[PDB]
């Protein structure tokens, strides 16, 4: 994944 | 089998070392990694229609001429194998640390990669793409919120669902913009750089996954989530796009809730649990 979206 | 897949590749291209080769799995895809390609293996027949999706992203995308490199196919999509395969090369570099990307020295450098790449995906012909893109939605947001305040809210604090709400609201709010090519996912693992006499370069973009004609403020979004507002303003400088900064902002506080919405859909335990931190206590 992850904060960016992944 | 992935020894089977293993005799496929060896068959269709015989010179292609798969001894320590990368292996990704999930219950859609098998992807074989070497040096220079990659091979993907669907397992279903319905699973088999990525390879031709694939293939047409990464063409369109290419079509715009990024000055960078993007993933080719280095093969036309084979019915051999369970249900296909495609072989895509395999582009060179490194993502840029968060130290390195910001330093005196090269944040200049780093922040026209970006910009020169983000210029070209303002500047692609929409209505060309448009035939083969996803079009960002109007209803995106609000759907996304829907499905966030049925599936994650029971989770959180109420502390957690008043900012998870503003967070929302500030997203289903944007006005649509659908002006130009858009990564969907522009964090820094998806960016490659290599030193080009003793400078960084940026010269690959991977995990096209998320493409779409959309927001250019959704790029500059992921940039910034992953270099810090120090690169992001200069980037944005550089563009002339300080009117975006509203709708950047948007997308970044989305970032948090995708990860949580996601881990949740996708039974990933770590993304859920890292996603919804700081809309709980516990």
């Amino acid at each position: 994944k992850a904060x960016r979206a992944s | 089998t992935l020894s089977h897949l293993v005799d496929v590749v060896r068959r269709a291209h015989p010179d292609v070392d798969l001894e320590g080769a990368g292996v990704h799995s999930g219950q859609f895809h098998d992807v074989l990694i070497a040096r220079d390609r990659v091979f993907r293996f669907p397992k279903t027949a319905g699973a088999a229609a990525e390879l031709p999706g694939r293939v047409a992203v990464l063409t369109a995308v290419d079509a715009v001429e990024l000055g960078v490199g993007v993933p080719v196919p280095l093969s036309e999509v084979r019915d051999g194998g369970p249900h296909g395969f495609l072989v895509l090369s395999r582009l060179h570099g490194t993502p840029l640390e968060r130290g390195d990307a910001t330093s005196p020295e090269v944040i200049d450098v780093v922040a026209a990669e970006f910009a020169r790449v983000l210029r070209a995906m303002a500047g692609a012909d929409v209505e060309k793409l448009r035939l083969v893109l996803p079009v960002a939605d109007a209803g995106r947001w609000r759907g996304f919120a829907g499905r966030v305040r049925a599936t994650l809210f029971p989770l959180m604090s109420e502390d957690g669902r008043a900012r998870a709400e503003r967070e929302l609201a500030a997203a289903v709010a944007m006005d649509h913009v659908a002006t130009g090519l858009v990564h969907g996912d522009l964090g820094g693992e998806n960016v490659l750089w290599q030193q080009v006499e003793e400078l960084p370069r940026l010269t690959g973009i991977v995990d096209w996954d998320e493409a779409k004609v959309g927001d250019p403020a959704e790029d500059l979004a992921a940039v910034g989530a992953s270099y810090g507002p120090e690169l992001v303003e200069r980037v944005v400088a550089l563009l002339g796009a300080g009117d975006l900064w509203p709708r950047i902002r948007a997308y970044q506080g989305t970032f948090a809730l995708q990860q949580a919405l996601a881990g949740a859909e996708d039974g990933d335990d770590e993304e859920l649990e890292d996603g919804l931190t700081a809309y709980r206590k516990l």
